RNA sequence: UAAACGAUGUCGACUUGGAGGUUGUGCCCUUGAGGCGUGGCUUCCGGAGCUAACGCGUUAAGUCGACCGCCUGGGGAGUAC
């Protein structure tokens, strides 16, 4: 087994979309024997340089121990996917759970503090610029 | 101190967080430029061990667009 | 080549420029140059090298002064 | 060459806003005013400003460029300005500024010189 | 194939130091971009000393031992057989 930080970027969307979709990306690692440490996030965000040809995105982290070469299935699941536009890997000497410091903090930051980045907001504006109810 | 230890901070002076990290961006505020580039150790007297560090982390962030690398950017 | 103003922004009437910009820097370094392994310690940077230069001429300077002579 | 009694009378476009562009050389001096839309309505040299041969290199160039160009831009109406520099070439205020200076605005001044990651690369012209 | 680098075969002990860099590590009336302790690595200066001289000098080209490689005018020539 391992620990790993995966941390990813949304389009914006999609950044309320995937916090439904958690299931997947855990899993993968939950069928394997790996477990979630951690789900954070930062809101969202400004870019840097455009992703995709849009400024802006939403920062997620999941994290997550696992076995070595499983790791990946998740990395896969990013990648093909979308949403995500992204994801980085790194690791995490079993440990670094903890958490951001953006999160911890949070709250400071956000209101306080701060942050220049981020894109809060958006998000927000989205309640709214962006609607959705297929997928 | 002694038996007194630990405690009485002592260190940072260098550098502020001595590690590599980089969610974070900030204290990375710092060692980045108006044209992207990196700070060197050195014009701060950082350390190194943390030079690296710090860096890394900015590439890493950056490679997940969290500084600027040109510049360009800015 | 010009100052960045962005921060902050004078008006306008303001000049800018006073402090500095990260401008200057980049490939310019190769214009032209170059490539060498080890040549780019004495065409370049350098420094090897001066290190002592600095240090050293203070004493050196004294030294020199000190005697001291000058 | 003669020129007219006249001058002009004016205008265009009468944009009000534009941008900006200073780029730069050994080398150089190229200046164009846009916008923003990109874009661009007159340009610029440097050359043009009749001094080049060697240089038209010379910060005067640029000064005159920028003056230029900017100017252009007049038949254009501009009221603003912002500018972007680019080139190892002259620069910086007094190129700016220049228009500014001009009357129009001007205040932002950026920088934006390009610089890739690194490749690309430049002759081994040398040596030495 | 190379001016293929210490222009200096590999290994190991001994023999004045100073100043700068780096890193595992001891302790710390813990003060700092720091103080003192203990090893590895490293750069510049230089004593003793060697060397034709420049130079090298505790990472020796000083003081010593083992094993290995190379030299015995220049041109003909790293050319031919």
């Amino acid at each position: 087994m391992r620990h790993y930080e995966i941390v990813f970027m949304v389009h914006p969307d999609q950044s309320e979309q995937v916090p439904g979709m958690i299931e997947r990306y855990t899993a993968a690692i939950t069928g394997a024997e790996g477990k979630i440490h951690r789900l954070e996030d930062w809101g969202r965000r400004q870019l840097a340089y455009p992703i995709n040809k849009l400024h802006k995105a939403h920062y997620v982290l999941m994290n997550v121990e696992a076995p070595q070469e499983v790791i990946d299935e998740l990395e896969t699941t990013f990648r093909f996917n979308d949403a995500v536009i992204r994801s980085m890997v790194m690791r995490t000497k079993h440990a670094v759970t903890e958490a951001s410091p953006m999160v911890k903090a949070k709250d400071e930051r956000r209101e306080r503090r701060d942050d220049f980045a981020n894109e809060t907001a958006d998000d927000a504006e989205a309640g709214d610029s962006e609607e959705e109810e297929e997928e | 101190a002694r038996y007194f230890r630990r405690r009485k901070f002592c260190r940072f002076t260098a550098e502020g967080v001595q590690e590599i990290d980089y969610k974070d961006i900030a204290t990375l505020k710092n060692y980045i430029t108006e044209s992207g580039k990196i700070v060197p150790s050195r014009i701060t007297g950082t350390r190194a061990k943390y030079q690296r560090q710090l860096a890394r982390a900015i590439k890493r962030a950056r490679y997940l667009s969290l500084l600027p690398y040109t510049d360009r950017h800015q | 080549p010009v100052i960045k103003v962005r921060e902050n922004e004078p008006f306008d009437v303001a000049l800018r420029r006073f402090k500095r910009s990260c401008e200057k820097a980049g490939v310019l370094a190769e214009v032209r140059r170059r490539e060498f392994y080890e040549k780019p310690t004495t065409e370049r940077k350098r420094a090897k090298a001066s290190a002592v230069k600095r240090h050293a001429k203070k004493l050196a300077r004294e030294n020199a002064r000190r005697t001291r002579l000058y | 060459a003669k020129a007219p009694i006249r001058a002009r009378k004016r205008v265009r476009k009468q944009v009000s806003d534009g941008v900006a562009h200073i780029h730069a050389s050994f080398n150089n001096t190229i200046v164009t005013i846009t916008d923003r839309q990109g874009n661009a309505l007159g340009w610029a040299t440097a050359g043009g400003s009749g001094f080049r041969g060697s240089r038209k290199s010379t910060p005067f160039a640029a000064q005159v460029a920028a003056e230029r160009c900017a100017d252009a831009v007049k038949e254009y109406g501009i009221k603003n300005l912002e500018v972007m520099v680019k080139g190892p070439g002259p620069g910086r205020e007094s190129t700016i500024r220049a228009l500014n200076a001009a009357g129009f605005r001007i205040t932002n001044i950026t920088d934006v010189t390009p610089i890739p990651h690194n490749g690309c690369r430049p002759p081994k012209k040398r040596r030495v």
